[PDB]
RNA sequence: CUAAAACUCAAAGGAAUUGACGGGGGCCCGCACAAGCGGCGGAGCAUGUGGAUUAAUUCGAUGCAACGCGAAGAACCUUACCUGGGUUUGACAUGCACAGGACGCCGGCAGAGAUGUCGGUUCCCUUGUGGCCUGUGUGCAGGUGGUGCAUGGCUGUCGUCAGCUCGUGUCGUGAGAUGUUGGGUUAAGUCCCGCAACGAGCGCAACCCUUGUCUCAUGUUGCCAGCACGUUAUGGUGGGGACUCGUGAGAGACUGCCGGGGUCAACUCGGAGGAAGGUGGGGAUGACGUCAAGUCAUCAUGCCCCUUAUGUCCAGGGCUUCACACAUGCUACAAUGGCCGGUACAAAGGGCUGCGAUGCCGUGAGGUGGAGCGAAUCCUUUCAAAGCCGGUCUCAGUUCGGAUCGGGGUCUGCAACUCGACCCCGUGAAGUCGGAGUCGCUAGUAAUCGCAGAUCAGCAACGCUGCGGUGAAUACGUUCCCG
């Protein structure tokens, strides 16, 4: 995991848009790329629209899964059995 | 060996009992190379078996030794385009170092907790005549006698 | 190899004196002490903002003349390949077979 | 892979090394411009058989040793070619670089020479053999020439099939350290592809 | 017994030559077998491959001689694959032109970035124009696109085996034969004796490196034996070539000598001397060629193909997917051991924007800090572990084994989710020495223990290349197996 010291790692573009989003207190349906920025108790209410590979999986943050990165949350391989 | 036989490594006499077969039971008994440890397992072993029988070490090795010495053996032998087991003589340099070999083997094999322990009821065993080995000896010379038929080649 | 891939190492390069020499230095200065006030300085967001090239990590040590990206030995900057041939043809000053 | 090259394996007994400067943090520029210096003087020269080129190099000053047959196409009579040269070598950041034309005095006892003439006979119209025969027979004519072997690999005559050809006259010993083998490779350009030719020549033995 | 035809084939045949082959013979070799030691195949994990899967799981390599291989370092880059977003004289060269004084930078904004846009900076020649780029272009670039059955170059293998040829001569109508066979000997087509052959070349051997002994030279950063100062902290310090050591030159093994076998010939057995005795030990060196062996993905290259794309820029993902199969290794199944405490011995190698010490802070990765070092000096600790001594465990799925999993951290890197290593606490699986079958090894070898280096920001390293510590058993002999 990141160092303490170094502070967790946010992407500014996602950043930005979830100080605008929560300024009017109206979460609306964030579309971003950045899989490796972690998830920030200023998330709780948002849904992000994550990349995957091919297309964008909707995840909607909740206080359990803070801490973990927005990767987690959009599996890329998909794999059904043989 | 196909150009004639190799020479002999002439190991040396023992430090603290004087005779050669100690130092071939030490060799026999080495491993990893790990020389200070088997001689001091052999040393103990010697002493357990002079505490226990109350005479030297050296003589009942020899009683033992004796007991567990083979004199006839069986080898895969191909004549005429066919094997068979001939009964073989056995020089006597091949009999001590089977005989060693088996006590060894033999001895790794027992039940006493501790090498020491189990090579010296080994080697008591077996100047006794009891041990794993004389069974052995005998098993080796009723086969060797069994195929007497095939002594002719 | 490619050309366009051998250029390319080189203007990483280039980046990397421009860059990595001073502004991606300093920053890492400041996340070192955690004394140094570094969340609010955003020192590490200000050296995300920096192009990628700028990080010496993004380099690769080429073949000085043949682009080879494997098999690299640093003393010359050569491939396995090309030094094996001009070690042969006495072209590196102190350079022979072995034998030992 | 059978032979490894004649000249690195006496490199450090017989031969001698075509560069001398030294250089510890400078090695690999240094190494740049040598490379650059001996393509510029493959390139622009090639009528006149370059034999040799050997590069000086101290602080600022590089002396470039150039060893030719024909040093007159080479050198300009008003310095033409001199002039162009000394550009050309001025603009490979050899800052003060200060060239010496010099001449073969046997220009058949010269391996590199000799496959620069065996190819060039090749290339044209020439049947092979006819090129080996007449360079051998003009090799041996050489006083201190007491051996050569000549070897050309690849599609001789335009065929479809590749072949490898060799002739030997005297002694080639390439095992023996002290002996000095003269050894010349050069690809000839032909219509159906490329075809090497490798010459061994034995001058004699240094002690 | 006499005895056709239709149709079909471009041959069917005889003798002899060179190979190859034989479950034909003869003579020999090689860890080939035999005698041994340790393994693999059974278990967990690391790596590679096949198959399956996927949007892609980039490509090449398929017995020996593919399968810890190209890859001596795949999070991004690498990257050549997929999705999507841009771009076209292009990401990068050089030539023919028109216009120019800007190209170029530095900050802001939008964007995932490429990129687009905004704001400030503006060439020196010298009158002809040159350097820069703009567009307009135009030649052209650019392809890890195809063909290693078109190739060069490089490499493997038979095989470090002893063989492969040529000139002249001679024999045969000819392919071809002799020389190269025969006796002996050798590691060897090595040599001797014979011989329609006489010679020669590439192969063998020697010349090269290291290592084992000694002599001369040699004293710093290396030694310290004899002398002084030392303070514990020691060659540490003044001093000294004496012994090592470092590196220059040289000597020393040449069947040189003796005895015996031997055609008195090669050669062979034994002995003296010597440090070393019979190519001392190990390397470098790989003949003609074979297998259309491998490599158009180190590179170059004939031909074919793409060229608003199969070129080029960027973000994300993939190369790490897993019901299985094969291979190479590591750790184990324990008492010849585990754990704890003490304690002794190496060699080699590396280090400048690197090695990095003392001290201090953490339990520990590690943090702070920077002494001294381009290094026989300083750092890698003064270097190790196995080893030796003492205590404990008492034969159990255990104080063995460590997988897997939960939580908490460090370091690198813009970024450890897919997909790094390490540290701490807890968790504690299979595994009881492994079927058929199979592999390595003849002495400082196998076995076992640790150290270092390349690649490398970090590492998947248990891999590869070297270094040393401790160090065995066995070989009766070529009948069987392989070459």
């Amino acid at each position: 995991p990141r160092s303490l010291k170094k502070g967790p790692f946010v992407d500014d573009h996602l950043l930005k848009k979830v100080d605008v989003q929560n300024e009017k207190n109206t979460k609306q349906v964030i579309k971003t790329w950045s899989r490796r920025s972690t998830i920030i108790p200023d998330f709780i209410g948002h849904t992000f629209a994550v990349h995957d590979g091919r297309k964008h999986v909707p995840v909607f943050v909740t206080e359990a899964m803070v801490g973990h990165k927005l990767g987690e949350f959009a599996p890329t391989r998909t794999f059904k059995g043989h | 060996p196909r150009k004639g036989p190799a020479p002999k490594r002439p190991l040396v006499n023992d430090p603290v009992y004087g005779s050669q077969l100690v130092t071939q039971l030490v060799n026999k008994v080495l491993l990893e190379g790990k020389k200070s440890l088997a001689e001091r397992i052999v040393y103990g072993a010697l002493e357990q078996a002079r505490e226990k029988t109350g005479t030297d070490p050296v003589v009942t090795l020899k009683r033992a030794l004796d007991n567990v010495k083979p004199a006839l053996e069986v080898r895969s032998r191909r004549v005429g385009g066919a094997t068979y087991q001939v009964p073989v003589e056995v020089r006597p340099d091949r009999s001590t170092t089977l005989a060693l070999r088996w006590l060894v083997n033999f001895s790794r094999q027992r039940r006493e907790k501790t090498m020491v322990e189990r090579l010296a009821n080994e080697i008591l065993d077996a100047s006794n005549g009891l041990g794993a080995s004389v069974k052995r000896r005998e098993d080796t010379h009723k086969m060797a006698e069994a195929n007497r038929a095939f002594a002719h080649y | 190899a490619k050309k366009s891939k051998i250029v390319k190492n080189e203007q990483r390069r280039e980046l990397v004196q421009r860059y990595a020499e001073r502004r991606a230095e300093l920053k890492r200065t400041i996340r070192d002490p955690a004394s140094s006030p570094e969340r609010r300085a955003a020192a590490v967001s200000a050296l995300q903002r920096l192009p990628r090239d700028s990080s010496p990590v993004r380099l690769r040590n080429r073949d000085v003349v043949d682009g080879r990206p494997r098999g690299h030995l640093r003393k010359f900057g050569l491939s396995r390949v090309r030094v094996r041939e001009m070690a042969h043809r006495g072209e590196l000053p102190g350079v022979r077979k072995a034998s030992w | 892979g059978q032979k490894i090259n004649p000249h690195g394996f006496r490199l450090g007994i017989t031969t001698e090394w075509k560069s001398r400067w030294y250089a510890d943090k400078q090695y690999k520029d240094y190494v740049k411009e040598d490379v650059a210096i001996r393509k510029l003087l493959a390139t622009g020269l090639e009528r006149a058989g370059i034999a040799d080129v050997e590069i000086e190099r101290t602080r600022d000053r590089v002396r470039v040793d150039i060893h030719t047959a024909r040093p007159g196409i080479v050198i300009g009579r008003r310095g033409t070619e001199a002039d162009r040269i000394r550009a050309d070598l001025e603009k490979l950041t050899g800052k003060q670089v200060q060239l010496n034309i010099l001449e073969v005095k046997n220009p058949e006892s010269q391996a590199q020479l000799v496959a620069q003439g065996v190819a060039e006979q090749l290339s044209n119209r020439v049947a092979f053999r006819r090129a080996m025969r007449k360079a051998i027979q003009s090799a041996m004519r050489q006083p201190n020439v007491k051996g050569i072997r000549v070897q050309c690999s690849g599609r001789l005559g335009g065929a479809e099939m590749s072949r490898s050809e060799f002739y030997r006259e005297g002694r080639v010993p390439l095992h023996t350290l002290r002996a000095d083998i003269d050894y010349g490779l050069y690809e000839a350009k032909t219509t159906f592809g490329r075809i090497g030719v490798k010459v061994w020549i034995y001058k004699g033995d240094i002690v």
